[PDB]
Formats: structure tokens, sequence, C-alpha cells
């Protein structure tokens, strides 16, 4: 293949056009292309983080995708101006605004969540629409609200600077194991926000779970949380047999069908089919009568506020908010009835959104930004972990220690030089700290500058002049605490291997930090870490007896999709290999009476359910009996459908 | 303050995203791309179009009483009006059919059923490509492919020749590309509209022995039947794109012939209608309604999408034509390179409908000894108001929204799969040569980001990409092969 030499370096020179999903990633000249491949999918699957921070190390390309990607903060198109506003919720409220440039109105409505997927989502950090009060006017530029990765002044960021060293503790970093102090996963975090639909019929009721008799209270209440991890409890009644039945609401009985959920209840809404008149008796159906009615006012509230301005003459309106305004219209009408999945459900449905904290636990994945994936494996007080006891500013202490044997042979030394970058960074930030008056304190953080990135010096030097005393002694302080920030191109414009060794060479007042009990010189720096959507409870799953199939085999069920119960209680399946090597022993007559009692044989499997609930529990000296197993019946009805038997002997 | 002198150094870069890309989804419209699928109806002669519209449908609700049923779950659509005026020797029934569509909104998913869905563009080759021993050209419904296959023939004095004759592979069949010409325009109309007239001639037996001795290695003489030959000149021979068209008009050709039959057009038509029907009854009939069929192949926006020029562009014949002159440049050309490629979004969402009027037409195309005017409004009788939506949703068309992170813009917003409808990508063809990567994708596309779990089926656009303007979605404004 010769078709390689129409490409010419010549004119792909000084720009990044040749790079996608590439310009987050520093340094992307140096690791090998296996590698980086998995850079892109382990950007496509990162969870948000709670407390999310600006890289240490940055590309100067975040800002602009950060400004591109819609999909997590809104502002304001045109300069608007405030109508009205109003309540629907504790939390959740809808505005009305309008126009100053061309008569039109629309509306803005605020919340507490929102739903990415089935499972993971965010909060939002409504501060400004909040403060937004009473006729204002809001700007082209102002931002409603933002998502918790957006900093306060739009810089991108997408997790976390840690202090890292390469180190092995006791072999538990093995392979691809990582260990974190205590300090580290508190900073760590996620959230997690589900939403389940929980349905009543005629028929069933809602257990007395919250509260005594006085109030039946079904369900928790708006903005309380949940306990021991269930919401509510329907119980299936008769009309047959109630008298022993209803006799304790305040229990559990055996035929229940519980529904299971963590976190705490933000949204509640409920859609009811039956005549108000009915349900205004009911003594158990009090809580719900409370709901609707509030709803209900809220509905007729904007039937009242804004008539004025869609039925008028004006009639200047967008497409959302007819949309909305005929959607709140239809429910104080009457003679309505909703339907769910192309059918007219009898019982009232509601829906509940229950927001919670996850915090780090073991068995999640943290991975670099060059594609160093790794696995927690066990968590240490702050104590334990390494220290440095003998060097001027004794106290720094490391939070993750990654797997050494495995540097050179990933063939990846971008992780080095970012390392040794944070290191050389933190010895000059403490030498500019050390001493020295304003006056030169920026030449010697300027110095370092020269020799690392060439482009940033003007910059550096025009931010610097351009500001008054106060703002630079200020900002003097602030780089004191936090740490110079850091800047090179992914593909052009960086530091490759003549620029270290020069800057190794000139500071030469520099040694490796000895620490304590340990005997080797070590160093430590800062590194960026991302958190990543595999976790352990997402595919863990035990079953000891499940519904069956309509043959007798066990089979998959669909409950937890439902949020009807908490593993995912689904049978793993024998391979064509498994029984095999199973075979590999001489003995077979165990293998098949291990099979038959476990998944074949209805008689047997429930004479081992029961020689196993009763007799002795230490000891156990089961028999099993000689049953013709199903499978043989199946197989016998297929083949005689054919025109063919089995024949012994 | 970091984040000030952070926020100033980001905002004093230089090379600044396209904008104009990015928000591209917004600007198309689905009225645009709507006539010609409703222009491929007019094949029967009694159909004629009238234009569709979206319709207004902001209103504000009055009170009523008559049991209004409301859905659970919310979800935007939009409806399109379709006119279309059936003609008959009385009845000039007028029929005006609704569809809903779905409606972009914050001009990057669609809201249906409380979900949400992400569109996602779709690659394909422009046409007019190379495959395993055949040239093909992508067609809306009908793929016209020309296929080769090498055939030896003798002159007068024993020379032999090794050549190539072309077949369209066309309604399940073989048939030589030359008697469809020979059967529209005739032999002498072919032979005027090639433009190669003024180089072959037919002679007969007494001709044959007064033929020009000396003109013998001027004009190579070659033969045709038992005493009919033909006069072509060697100069003409020299090229092997001219020889195609002798070995093709050799291969039509049979032994047995009359004189007075070359000129007749019925007299290889009806050897058509052989070709295609046996019963000889109808040999002719058949054979005129396949020509019918012919001419309604190509479509109004197969012409708008080809960059050839106009002359090269008025019908059917005159694309075969331009194709079968310059089959040897077109055959060279190489496949994976992107100069001849293009990317769709609606087109592809577009399908059901256009796969529902085939069906439809084609039954109303074979009817016998029956009134036509009922088969014609049952044509048109079913039209579903959730026809599209139903249809999209069912076969998963749309790609369901399964994401996790916030950065979007890598992710989802510019994402390019090679599978779908009329997609040569297929994991058990075992084609790994689609899979590759080509010098071509450097600087237009990402050679990086790859579905782990597909490798080759899904990447990622370059945000610096700048697509020409006014091209219909087009990488490049020539082809890889100039053909000048």
């Amino acid at each position: 293949m010769d078709d390689i030499s129409v490409i010419k370096n010549e004119d792909y020179e000084g720009s990044h056009r040749f790079l996608a999903e590439e310009l987050l990633m520093p340094n992307a000249n140096k690791t090998d292309g296996n590698r980086s491949t998995m850079f892109c999918s382990h950007l496509a699957q990162a969870v948000t983080l709670q407390k999310a921070e600006p890289p240490l190390v940055y590309t100067n390309f975040e800002n602009q995708v950060g400004k591109y990607s819609t999909a997590g903060y809104r502002k304001a198109n045109s300069n608007y101006k405030v109508i009205e506003k109003i309540y629907k919720n504790d939390y959740n409220y809808v505005l009305i605004v309008q126009d100053q440039e061309t008569g039109e109105y629309t509306l803005f409505e605020r919340a507490e969540c929102e739903f990415l997927t089935e499972h993971y989502g965010f909060q939002w950090d409504n501060d400004k629409i909040d403060s937004l009060k009473k006729d204002d006017t809001i700007e082209k530029d102002t931002v409603l609200y933002k998502n918790t990765c957006y900093d306060e002044n739009m810089n991108f960021g997408y997790g976390v600077n840690l202090n890292a060293a390469y180190f092995s503790y006791k072999n538990e970093t093995l392979e691809d194991a990582i260990v974190i102090s205590e300090s580290a996963a508190k900073k760590l975090g996620t959230f997690s926000v589900n939403k389940v639909k929980v349905s009543v019929n005629t028929n069933d009721i809602l257990l007395n779970l919250y509260g005594d008799n006085e109030n039946y209270k079904g369900f928790p209440d708006i903005g309380e949380h949940i306990k021991n991890q269930i919401i509510a409890s329907r119980r299936r009644f008769d009309y047959n047999t109630a008298l022993y039945e209803l006799k304790n609401l305040n229990e559990m009985r055996d035929s229940d069908t519980p529904f299971f959920a963590d976190g705490k209840i933000v949204d509640i809404e409920i859609f009811s089919n039956v005549p108000e008149e009915e349900l205004k008796v009911q003594k158990y159906n009090e809580q719900v009568l409370y709901y609707i009615n509030k709803q209900k006012e809220f509905s007729n509230n904007v039937y009242q506020k804004l008539k004025k301005i869609v039925e008028g003459k004006d009639n200047n309106v967008s497409d959302k908010l007819l949309h909305f305004y005929n959607n709140c219209k239809m429910r104080i009408d009457e003679n309505i009835s909703y339907t769910y999945q192309n059918s007219k459900f009898s019982g009232f449905i509601m829906e509940f959104t229950i927001l919670e904290e996850e915090p780090l636990n073991k068995g999640s994945k943290i991975t670099g930004r060059y594609g160093n994936k790794g696995v927690i494996s066990k968590i240490l007080p702050d104590d334990q972990m390494p220290t440095v006891a003998e060097g001027r500013f004794k106290g720094l202490k490391a939070d993750i220690c990654l797997n050494p044997l495995g540097v050179f042979n990933r063939l990846n030394p971008s992780q080095l030089i970012e390392q040794e970058l944070n290191w050389i960074a933190k010895f000059i930030r403490k030498d500019m700290e050390e001493a020295g008056s304003n006056e030169e304190k920026v030449s010697i953080l300027l110095d370092f500058l020269n020799r690392v990135n060439k482009e940033e010096t003007e910059l550096m030097e025009e931010f610097i002049n351009s500001l008054n005393k106060t703002e630079l002694e200020e900002f003097l302080n602030d780089i004191i605490e936090n740490g110079i920030p850091i800047c090179q191109k992914p593909f052009f414009g960086n530091i490759g291997l003549d620029e270290l060794w020069e800057l190794y060479n000139h500071y030469d007042h520099i040694d490796y930090f000895k620490c304590e009990g340990i005997s080797t010189p070590l160093i430590i720096g800062e590194i960026y870490m991302v958190r990543l959507k595999h976790e352990p409870h997402s595919k863990f799953s035990a079953r000891s007896t499940s519904f069956m199939n309509l043959r007798g085999l066990p089979a998959k069920s669909k409950n937890f999709k439902e949020h009807k119960d908490l593993y995912s209680k689904t049978p793993v399946r024998i391979g064509n290999m498994e029984i095999s090597n199973l075979s590999l022993t001489n003995e077979m007559g165990s293998i098949m009476d291990m099979l038959n009692s476990y998944s074949n044989n209805e008689t047997n499997r429930r004479e081992l359910i029961m020689q196993l609930l009763t007799g002795n529990p230490f000891d156990t000296n089961i028999d099993l009996s000689d049953v013709e197993s199903g499978t043989s019946k199946i197989l016998k009805s297929l083949f005689t459908c054919l025109g063919l038997s089995i024949d012994d002997v | 303050m970091i984040s000030n002198f952070r926020k100033f150094h980001g905002n004093k870069n230089q090379e600044k995203f396209n904008e104009n890309l990015i928000l591209n989804k917004e600007n198309e419209s689905i009225l645009n791309y709507l006539d010609p699928i409703c222009k491929t109806l007019e094949i029967i002669p009694e159909i004629t179009y009238l234009g569709s519209s979206v319709e207004p449908i902001n209103k504000v609700y009055k009170f009523n009483k008559e049991e209004k049923t409301s859905d659970i779950e919310r979800s935007e659509l939009q409806l399109i009006k379709m006119s279309f005026l059936i003609e008959k020797d009385d009845k000039k029934e007028e029929i005006n059919k609704f569809i809903y569509f779905p409606k972009l909104i914050d001009s990057q998913y669609f809201i249906i059923n409380g979900n949400r869905y992400y569109p996602i563009y779709q690659l394909l080759d422009s046409g007019t490509y190379r495959t395993n021993k055949a040239l093909t050209l992508k067609t809306l419904l009908m793929p016209i492919v020309l296929r080769e296959k090498k055939e030896t023939f003798d002159d007068i004095n024993g020379e032999t020749h090794t050549m190539l004759n072309v077949d369209l592979d066309l309604f399940k069949s073989k048939v030589p590309f030359l008697i469809y010409f020979f059967s529209k325009f005739g032999f002498e109309g072919t032979l005027e509209y090639f433009g190669l007239q003024d180089l072959i001639h037919v002679l007969m037996k007494e001709d044959l022995d007064q033929l020009d001795e000396d003109e013998i290695n001027d004009n190579v003489i070659f033969m045709i039947t038992k005493n009919i030959s033909l006069v072509v000149d060697k100069n003409f021979f020299s090229n092997k794109n001219n020889q195609i068209i002798i070995a093709t008009l050799l291969n039509c050709f049979n032994t047995r012939i009359k004189i007075d039959k070359i000129y007749e057009k019925d007299y290889w038509v009806k050897k058509l209608g052989g070709y295609f029907t046996t019963n000889n009854s109808n040999k002719q009939e058949k054979g005129e309604g396949i020509i019918l069929s012919f001419e309604r192949i190509l479509d109004e926006w197969t012409k708008k999408i080809l960059r050839t020029e106009e002359k090269n562009k008025e019908d059917i014949y005159s694309v075969v034509r331009w194709m079968i002159n310059n089959y040897l440049a077109l055959v060279k050309q190489d496949n994976m390179n992107l100069a001849n490629k293009r990317i769709r979004l609606y087109e592809y969402l577009l399908h059901p409908l256009l796969i529902k009027f085939s069906k439809g037409t084609y039954r109303v195309l074979n009817n016998r000894n029956s009134n036509k005017f009922e088969k014609i409004k049952t044509i048109f009788s079913n039209i579903q108001e959730g026809f599209l939506v139903k249809k999209i949703i069912n076969n998963e068309l749309l790609r369901y929204d399964n994401s996790v992170n916030s950065i979007s813009l890598f992710t989802l917003i510019l994402r390019y799969t090679q599978s779908g409808p009329q997609s040569p990508f297929s994991s058990n063809s075992t084609n790994n040569k689609l899979r590759g990567l080509h010098p071509s994708y450097l600087g237009r596309l990402g050679l990086t980001s790859t579905s782990a779990g597909d490798p080759g089926a899904s990447g990622s656009l370059t945000p610096f990409l700048e697509l020409p303007e006014n091209s219909y979605m087009h990488f490049t404004e020539e082809p890889e092969i100039n053909l000048n």
C-alpha cells in the first residue's frame, strides 16, 4: 500500500485539524494507539462528580467544548423581562416571561433533577434564576441554571486533582489495583436519581407504613426521606374473606407486593380515573385526596392568571407556552379519562422521583486521562498512607498508590511526564512561597514559565500588568495556595525530552523526597482522576427460587425493572463446555443427580427442598428418588411427533 | 483569581470551532425531501400530484363535553397534509391525507412517548462505484447494476480476439445493454444516438463480394451472418472502450436474420419479450411493459445528486450512454476514497413511506381485466396517522438515547454510522475492507474514536470540518477521478 505518499507534513504545521476527541488528552504524540483509543470510550462513560474541579494541566481546548455543549446549561437567547412567576410545589415552579424586541412570550421552569437515563442523572445548581424576581431584566449572556460540572465563570471541569505516587503496598496493587485514602474517598462523590411508577387498583389498598391511625400516611411526604428501602406496599383485598385479613394494617403479611427504592423523594404526580365523589368518602385513601386537590389548585391558578394573554387579541405566544397552557387547561375540565399504554386503567397511578447520593465504595473503577485504568481494592485511613517527614514541607501525604510494574510494559510514558511536571511545579511554588516581595515574586514565576510553554509568557505578562496592586496580591496568594497552572497543547507545542533535560539541569537543588520507613527515594505528584460508570451493584445477581417458565425450567423474570425487588434474580446457565469440564472427573452419576435435582425433575426438587429444610442443619444426608425427568418427556413427545422413538437395549 | 485568567486565556485562542457545522440539523426541512417520494407514484397515468404542505396546529381549546381521551405520556408531533387528484372518465376524486411527523425540539432530539431519541448521520457512497466484477449505481429503490463477462471472437481471416460484453442485471435477468436502445430508437436510431453511425455499416453477400480489397487492412471487416458482413474502421477499433460497443453489438445478433428485419423495431421487441415471457401470444405486449418500467427507474433525486454535466443527465438512456462510454476509467477507480461519499439525515428516515408506496403501486401495475378506479382508490385508502412513527420506532431506525455524561459534543452531536438501510456493511458478511482506514480519512474524520463492540461501524466527525456549501452534504466538489 503506497497510498501514504499523498500525505505530506508540510501543510499540517501548527494546526490541530486532524484530531477528534483527542483534544482533551494532552501529549497525544507520546502514547501508542492501542492505549489512546481506549480514552474515547473512557470519556464516553464518565459519570458526574459533585465536587468537580478544573484540571491543573489544561490543554486550552476544553473551554470551547464546554461552551458548545448545550445539554447542561440554558442561557437567554434574547433580552427578556419577567412578567409573572407561579408556584406548583415546594421546589418546582414556573415563570412566564416576555421579550422586549419581538413581543412574543416564553416560559421557564425551575426543577431539581434530570433523568438522563434509567439510573443516572444530576441535580440542577439553580442559583441565578432563584435570585431573579419581581419584573427584573435578563440580559443576553446571562445563564439561568447550570449543571454541577460548570463552575462560576463557565470554566469546564470533569474530574478531580489527587496527590499520587508510584508505589507497591503489600502486593495489594497486583495487575490493576488501587488503594485510596479516606480523605480522597470523601472528596470523590456521585449522584443517582430514579423514577418509580407504582400502581393502585380498586381492590388494592395501601398499608399504614408511616404514622399512626390519625394520619394514614400511605406514602412519604414531599420532602421527607424514605426508610428501610420500602416506598409503599399494597395488599390485595378480596370480597369473600376479609374479616381475618384486615385485622392489623401496621404489619406486613405473607402475600404482599412491596416496592423497593432508596434515596430522598423530591417530586410526585398523581393521575386518577375515578369519580371524586366516590373518592371523598374512603378513609384509607386520604393522603392522595390531599395531593390531587393541591395539584388541581395549581392548574386553576394558571387558568385565572394568563387567560388574558393567550385568549386576548395579541395571541403572540410560542409553541411551548401554548402547548403547556392547553395541557394545563385540560385537567380542570369535566368528563376526562386518561389512558396508559393504549389502555384505560381503572385505579389511579402516580409517579415518584427519588434522588440519592452514592459515595465511593470498594469495587468501583477510576481512570486517568491517558487510559491507565484501575480498580479500587482497599481503602485505608489517612494515617497508614506514606508520608514525608524529613524535608522542609513535612506533612504531604499521597492519596492513591498505582501499580509500578506495568508502566513501561503498557507503552505509555505520558504519566511520568505529567507527574514530573507537577512535582517541578510543587518545588517552584514552595521556593516562591518561602521568601520574596510582590515586586519580584512574579519574576520567579515567569522564569519557570519561560522554559515550559513560550506561548503562555506573553499572556502571563499582559494579565499581570493589567491588574492593580490589591488584585495582584490576591492572585499571588491564590496561586501560592492552590498551585501554578501549566498549559501545553496535545500534538503541536509541548515539552519533549531535550526540554525536560534542560529543565532538570538548570535546577540543581532538587532531590527526591525521603519518606518514613521506606528507605527508597520517592516522588509525589498531582494527577487528574475521572470516575467511570461501571459499578458492582449493576451486575450482581443471586437466585434461590424465582418464578418458573411455562415449560417448567427456571427463566428470567421482569421484576427488577419495575423496582419490585432488590437483586436481579436471574439464573446463570451452564454452557456447552461447562458440562464437559465437569465431566473431566470420571464421576458422571453425581453430575446427573445434581442436574436432575437442581433444574430438571420437579419431584426431586421438592424432595430436596423439604429434606434440606427439615432435619439436621449441621450435617446433611439427603437421598434423592428416581422419577422420570421432564426433559425426557419433552424429548419423547417431540420425537414421537416426528415419528421416531429411542429404544433401549 | 485563577478562573479569570483561565477564561481570558481561553478567549484569546485562535483555532475556533466551526459554528455552522454543529447547528445544522435545524436547517433541514421535511417539505424539501417530501416531493420526490410523492412524485414516485406518478408511474400510473391516472394519478396526478398536486403538492403537500405543513398545516397550522396552534389552537385554543374550548370547553366541551364529549368524553375526551388524553394520553399519560408526553409526545410532540407535527401535521403534514398531502393532496392527490385521481382522474377518470367521469370520476375526478380529490384525496387529502394527513401524516404525523416528530418535530425537532432543542435542535437536537425528538421526544416520543416520554422518551428521548437522538438522530444520527449516515455515511454512504455517492454512487457509480465498483464492486466485485461489477459496476453499480445506487438509486432510491432500484439498484441498476452493470456486469461484465469476457468473450472470444474470430474475424474473417481467423484472428482470435478476447473482448468484454456488458449486461444489465435488471429484473432478475441477464440482458445485453444494446437491445434496449435497439428496441427504443431502433437500429439506425441507436447508431445515430451513440454517434458511431459514421463508422458502422452492414453489407450483404453481394456487397461482400464487391468489398474494397485495399480497404481490408484500413477497415477491418467482421462477420455478422453467413452472408451479411460488418464494415468498421480499425482506427475506431483501436480503443478498448470503443471495442466494447462492437463486442456487444456482435453478441446481440444471432445466426437467423433478415435484411428487412433489421430496420423493424418489433423484430427484436418480440425477441426481448421472448427473453421475458415464454408464451408466444403475449411476447409483444409484455415486452412493451418492460420498456415503460425501464423509463421510470431513475427519479428526480438521483438526477439532482449526480455531479455530471447536464448533457449527460437528460434521462436513463443518456445516463447509460455516459456510463458505458467511460467504463474503463470508472472501473479503474478505487472505493475507499472519501472524495465520492456523502452523509444523509432524513432520506434514511423517510424509507417506510417509499416502501409502502412501491408495494401499493406494483399491485395496481399488475392488474388485469378489471376496473382501475377501485384499485387506485385502494392504493390511497389506507393511510394511518401513526404510520411513520410506528414504523420508525418498531424497526429501530432511530437510536435510543443512552448516555450518562453531560459532554455531548463529541459523543452524540457528531456521530456517524455506516450501518442501517441500504448499508453494504454487515457483520456476518465479513467485509474487512470496509472496516479499515484510508489516507483520505485524515483531515476530515476521526481516526481514533471507534466503538469497542464493533470496530469501524461508528466514528466521529472532526469538529473543524467545513462542508462546502450548496453541494448536498458532499465532502468535496469533484470526484476522485477527474474524467477530464
